[PDB]
């Protein structure tokens, strides 16, 4: 409930303004944002079969995207991206998945945790 | 005709009325920007064809009004500088142009009106600054009418879609009324 | 009455001129022939600390460097920084 | 239609052919977009040929929602992004068709046989731009991609 | 004949010279 | 409808009228590319009558499938052959529409009747392109092609 609120608005005002995503090379930042929160969002909606997640690790990835973390990642490359970045976390960092899990939110210091591997996970995948 | 096809055009006409209004609000911001500039740039002008419009399309008839140079790709396409429209001209594009070397241009009246040495630049510049205030315009209007006529064909599209919807049901029916009694 | 504008800027809609040549009017001007000129700013907005930066980097070209017309376009930049 | 609607379910794989594509002269004329395989998973026929597959589907997606936007506000309105998108849709579109040996009498030509393996490269290079280059014709009515660039050095004189 | 009216050049680029060398400053 | 679609091989000539052309002001409402005759042939009408027929049929053709386009974008987004086929199309569409004896209420019009060789006279200048330069509503509820030139005079 605390991150699927922000990205159902968020998906929203993207799919008002979706279909000149590749029609709108001139237009202002406010509605280029909203195209590229847009389908990075979308991005992380699409899931492989067979492996059903637990919350704690859906709320993980969305809180990525909402809190943008991976707005500068190329669309292309989001799948593989939180394939490679989900078995990352649950190998390592299960104190953390343990922590949204066992307090029932993301505090600060899971926020804090998650923006170190996220952003730093980022720039050794997208080369 | 069939509700198939229709659904396809449905689909593609309610995609274009969004596209239209879009690069309608865009040519607006830019014609914005451009008649902001053309008032210095008027007052710097007062003091071989070849043809002057741009590359892109969609302004009604600007690029066929004004038509071996020519600066647009409009120009040598329907009949060379690349690369204008865009960003708005500079004199340093009429430069470019004059050190590779009548003028013809569309001449800004109003958003819905237009017309048909170192001075050498100073008028390729003037032509330059009015033309894009033109195109920039008469792209906002077309786009306004083409989002309008986009409009009204998905209210006319949607309500042949239902007749045929409602059509389609009440033959089947009839037909299956008929073989039964 | 005295017309004095860039392609840009209207500033006016006795005046010494630089003869154009790069140099100083007084009611900065790049070049051109009403007073029309390519480039023509204050005297706030000129500097003047990197002009000088600019006036050694053309002076550095100049010495290069060699080939005729190149080099000519260097000289320029010398003329219009000096200035 | 009842009929084939209702034989959807009794299938394991399934080819639907298109008289949109048939009219085009793309032979065979299936349907990229709406035929299904149980054993299209990256666990059975493994990881490159699913990815190769899923590609060419969405760029053919792609191009197909794009088409009938491009046919009113014309090519010149889309996206470097989109227009690489079209070539290379319309390039793979083409890749599709083959010469059947027992159509020899339809199309004129001789009939092919394409291995899997060159049948996934094919594809891979296409969608990875490595025939960019190369024209739209060169991709129609052939076998392996070595057919294509040899016909596109013909087709040069 | 000014040096620059030798090999070359146009009054042209002798302005988008001037001008640029104006704007960098 | 099964009436109508029943009717037509009962009949050697077809006149088919359209809403659309009606709403536009064209009367009589004649759609020209759905009306036929059997004596439309050369050897029976003669080379010049057929070609002049066939000809106004292809360019009106070629503007109907066209109507796509210019619903949308109108008529300043076409090349300029097509935009020169168009204004010719409409120059003919009003053309064939004339002022009846019996109309004369609702024309606003004195009806007319016009010889066939003067018919086939004025779609032949007007495909060869010798009114381009004339104004469309010229054509429109005349009866021969000199009352169209007239009428474009008077205009300007």
């Amino acid at each position: 409930k605390q991150v699927a609120g922000t990205m159902k608005l968020e998906l929203a005002q993207y799919r008002e303004v979706a279909a000149f995503a590749q029609f709108g090379s001139d237009l202002d930042a406010a509605t280029q944002q909203l195209l590229s929160r847009g389908v990075r969002l979308t991005e992380l909606l699409k899931q492989g079969q067979y492996s059903p997640m637990a919350i704690e690790e859906q709320v993980a990835v969305i809180y990525a995207g909402v809190r943008g973390y991976l707005d500068k990642l190329e669309p292309s490359k989001i799948t593989k991206f939180e394939n490679a970045f989900l078995s990352h976390v649950i190998s390592q960092h299960q104190a953390l998945l343990g922590k949204i899990r066992t307090d029932g939110k993301i505090s600060e210091e899971s926020d804090a945790k998650l923006k170190e591997i996220v952003t730093n996970f980022l720039a050794g995948f997208e080369a | 005709a069939t509700l198939k096809d229709i659904t396809r055009r449905l689909k593609s006409i309610k995609n274009i009325q969004k596209i239209t209004k879009s690069m309608k609000m865009v040519a607006a911001a830019k014609y914005a920007r451009a008649e902001r500039e053309l008032k210095p740039a008027r007052v710097y002008g007062v003091g071989l064809i070849i043809g002057v419009s741009s590359d892109r399309g969609l302004c009604g008839a600007i690029h066929s009004s004004v038509a071996i140079i020519g600066v647009g790709d409009k120009i040598r396409s329907i009949l060379t500088f690349k690369e204008v429209g865009r960003r708005p001209p500079t004199f340093g594009d009429a430069s470019v142009i004059a050190l590779e070397l009548s003028i013809i241009f569309n001449r800004f009246r109003s958003v819905i009106s237009y017309k048909t040495e170192y001075s050498l630049a100073n008028i390729i510049y003037y032509s330059l600054k009015e033309s894009t205030t033109s195109e920039q315009s008469a792209r906002m209007t077309a786009m306004d009418n083409a989002s309008k006529n986009a409009s009204e064909m998905i209210d006319k599209l949607t309500l042949t879609f239902n007749r045929t919807r409602q059509a389609v049901i009440t033959k089947e029916l009839i037909e299956i009324i008929s073989g039964a009694a | 009455s005295f017309t004095f504008a860039s392609p840009t800027q209207v500033f006016f809609n006795q005046v010494d001129v630089p003869t154009l040549r790069p140099g100083l009017v007084v009611v900065f001007v790049s070049s051109g022939s009403q007073l029309l000129a390519e480039e023509a700013v204050t005297l706030d907005m000129l500097d003047l600390g990197a002009a000088k930066a600019n006036l050694e980097k053309a002076q550095s070209e100049l010495l290069g460097a060699a080939d005729e017309a190149t080099r000519a376009e260097i000289q320029i930049r010398i003329e219009a920084n000096e200035a | 239609d009842p009929a084939p609607a209702t034989t959807f379910a009794h299938l394991d794989a399934t080819t639907v052919l298109s008289r949109a594509i048939a009219e085009l002269g793309i032979y065979p004329a299936v349907d990229p977009l709406d035929s299904t395989s149980r054993i299209m998973d990256p666990n059975i026929v493994g990881s490159e040929h699913y990815d190769v597959a899923r590609g060419v589907q969405k760029i053919l997606q792609d191009y197909k929602s794009l088409q009938d936007i491009i046919a009113i506000l014309g090519m010149d309105e889309l996206s470097e992004e989109d227009k690489l998108t079209v070539s290379r849709a319309r390039k793979i579109q083409r890749f599709l068709s083959q010469p059947f040996q027992v159509a020899e009498v339809f199309t004129g030509h001789l009939g092919k046989l394409v291995p899997l393996k060159e049948t996934i490269k094919g594809f891979q290079q296409i969608l990875a731009g490595e025939y960019d280059h190369l024209p739209e014709q060169a991709f129609y009515m052939v076998g392996p991609i070595e057919e294509a660039v040899a016909k596109a050095d013909k087709l040069a004189e | 004949v000014a040096y620059w009216r030798q090999a070359g050049l146009s009054y042209i680029r002798y302005s988008q010279i001037c001008a640029k060398a104006v704007r960098d400053a």
